[PDB]
């Protein structure tokens, strides 16, 4: 077993700069490892084999190079659409092994503010005895953000189901939560508060049984 | 600035089947050449594996060493894979004083020569053995290797054998 | 221009023989190497094996004496079984093709859409959809109380591609999944335009269309 260091682990860099990473195998391996690309839930795919040449359909912006015991892959200038995992993989020597992988991230976007909306919990649901409002804020870039629930008056700590998407090629996030509680604590209260704080002053929404 | 030759074939390979069958053995070989006067010699050999041995140690950084005296002294070929002299020949094709390398070999057509101990009646090019109606006793390692001449350039191991004595190949290096 | 598919199941019992059959459509078979890779949920991708179309059955040792790759020319697929399938295999699987003729081209080109397989000890459960109705208008679809978690969600079949926003699945303790989809449109193509998101679980294979309307 040949193994394969990937580095770096995690990197953010904005639109158009120069991405380089680096693949190295413990024994030589001459021009037989090839570098792919893997976007969130869809299938790797292949950029370039032979460790220096270019598989048909890629944009020439993606450029391989070395050989012996050290190889490495060049993003000239980043897109929104690079946001993809990368992976070195080598075939030289059964097992053909793979390499840690390195995450691009997207830094050129601009710090945006999250558009926010409420929705509270349909019929249907009360009537399958279970009780779930969603809070969703999108379109929004920096990092992670801070969402409380209200009971009309108090913020509420437990019940919060927090998720995040990956980023777009708008390269934006969209954090959505799920309150969840049963059919008799729901019609109990009257206004439901969701208040986000991210970026410029505190936000917040709310609903109220119509 | 080029010189010499490269070659690379996959170095492990394992192979299952049933008494009287008509399986392939095929390899893939893939090259480079340059100095177009060279000299091929593609070799098959065979080894008995004794189940007695889980572990086969091939030894492989043995082949390109040429008089090692470590490493014809274990006594016997018995279940690890020493030196390929100790190896019994199969089946050699020989490329001999061939100039035209830089395309397909089928424009440097070449002699095989096969011992008629086994059967195993030889293919295209000399890069894969076709078993026709095999009895059980053939069931064993079989390893291709390719000398660049007079060099080991590539070798390939491959196990061959039935369901049930089917035994398991570690590749070490040294020794 | 070749595609693979996978028809594996997405849950299998522990201590069991897991098989997949991966179908081939576009080349025929021939002269390249069919391979399996694995992928857990988190962890980069691991190579489980592959086989010429001469037997030739090459196989990772860390996993090889409970993993086997059987081939079907007549049929144009091959077929894996991996025996005694422990906890660590829940993971994507995916059936690609290996190739290049060249010193150094040995890529594995072209991929295929990958299947996930998860060991545990249930039986299954369909999802529960539930509308979300309203600068511009946004509208939901939330789906609930669903096992394993491969689950696809479009808008008017398909038609909606721009605008829209699939969250990953959460687990509610009481080991269920959860997923949202939500989209943006303008204010005035409220009223217009019929908004239905249709929610496929292959698992369950449960296709369900729920339309949302305030």
């Amino acid at each position: 077993d040949i193994q394969m260091t990937q580095s770096p682990s995690s990197l953010s860099a904005s639109v158009g700069d120069r991405v380089t990473i680096t693949c190295r195998a413990s024994q030589t391996i001459s021009t037989y490892l090839n570098w792919y690309q893997q976007k969130p839930g869809k299938a790797p795919k292949l950029l370039i084999y032979a460790a220096s040449t270019l598989q048909s359909g890629v944009p020439s912006r993606f450029s391989g190079s070395g050989s012996g015991t050290d190889f490495t892959l060049t993003i000239t200038s980043l897109q929104p659409e690079d946001f993809a995992a990368y992976y070195c993989q080598q075939s030289y020597s059964i097992p053909l092994t793979f390499g840690g992988g390195t995450k691009v991230e997207i830094k050129g976007q601009p710090k945006a503010a999250p558009s926010v909306t409420l929705f509270p919990p349909s019929s249907e649901e009360l009537q399958a005895n279970k009780a779930t409002l969603v809070c969703l804020i999108s379109d929004f870039y920096p990092g992670a953000v801070t969402v409380a629930w209200k009971a009309d008056s108090s913020p509420v700590k437990a019940g919060v189901e927090t998720t995040t998407p990956s980023k777009q090629s708008n390269n934006k996030y969209a954090a959505s939560s799920y309150l969840s509680l049963t059919p008799e604590q729901w019609k109990s209260h009257r206004s439901y508060s969701c208040q986000v704080t991210h970026e410029g002053s505190t936000v917040e929404k709310t609903v109220a049984p119509t | 600035q080029p010189r010499g030759a490269e070659f690379h074939m996959w170095n492990y390979h394992s192979h299952v089947f049933s008494v009287g069958d008509t399986f392939s053995l095929a390899m893939h070989l893939q090259y480079k050449i340059h100095e177009a006067p060279f000299d091929l010699l593609l070799e098959w050999l065979y080894v008995p594996i004794d189940p007695t041995c889980q572990p086969m140690r091939l030894y492989s950084t043995c082949l390109y060493h040429p008089n090692a005296p470590q490493c014809l002294s274990h006594m016997n070929s018995g279940c690890t894979f020493t030196s390929p002299h100790l190896a019994q020949r199969v089946a050699s094709t020989v490329y001999q004083n061939c100039e035209h390398a830089d395309n397909y070999t089928a424009y440097c057509l070449g002699i095989s020569h096969m011992e008629p101990s086994f059967g195993l009646i030889l293919h295209d090019g000399g890069t894969t053995l076709k078993f026709v109606d095999t009895p059980e006793s053939l069931s064993g390692l079989y390893v291709f290797v390719v000398y660049f001449n007079g060099h080991v350039e590539a070798v390939a191991y491959t196990v061959v054998s039935t369901v049930d004595h089917f035994v398991n190949a570690i590749e070490e290096r040294g020794f | 221009q070749v595609q693979l598919q996978e028809s594996g199941p997405g849950l299998v019992k522990p201590s069991e023989t897991l098989s997949l059959t991966c179908i081939v459509s576009g080349g025929s078979i021939s002269r390249y190497y069919w391979s399996w890779i694995r992928q857990p949920p988190g962890r980069g991708l691991e190579w489980i094996g592959n086989i010429y179309y001469t037997g030739t059955t090459n196989y990772n040792p860390s996993l090889q004496s409970r993993v086997t790759i059987s081939l079907d020319t007549s049929k144009n697929q091959f077929s894996l079984r991996l025996t005694s399938v422990t906890a660590a295999d829940t993971a994507v699987y995916y059936c690609a093709r290996i190739g290049g003729v060249s010193f150094g081209e040995r890529p594995i080109d072209y991929w295929g859409q990958g299947t996930l397989v998860t060991v545990s000890s249930a039986s299954t459960k369909g999802p529960s959809v539930f509308p979300l109705a309203p600068g511009t208008a946004a509208l939901g679809c939330l789906v609930k109380d669903y096992f394993p978690e491969p689950v696809t969600v479009s808008w008017n079949s398909g038609a909606l591609t721009s605008g829209v926003h699939t969250f990953p699945a959460v687990l509610q303790s009481s080991g269920l999944y959860s997923l949202s989809s939500v989209v943006t449109v303008p204010s005035s193509s409220l009223g217009t335009q019929t908004y239905i998101c249709n929610v496929n679980h292959k698992p369950s294979n449960t296709k369900v269309d729920k339309r949302v309307e305030p």
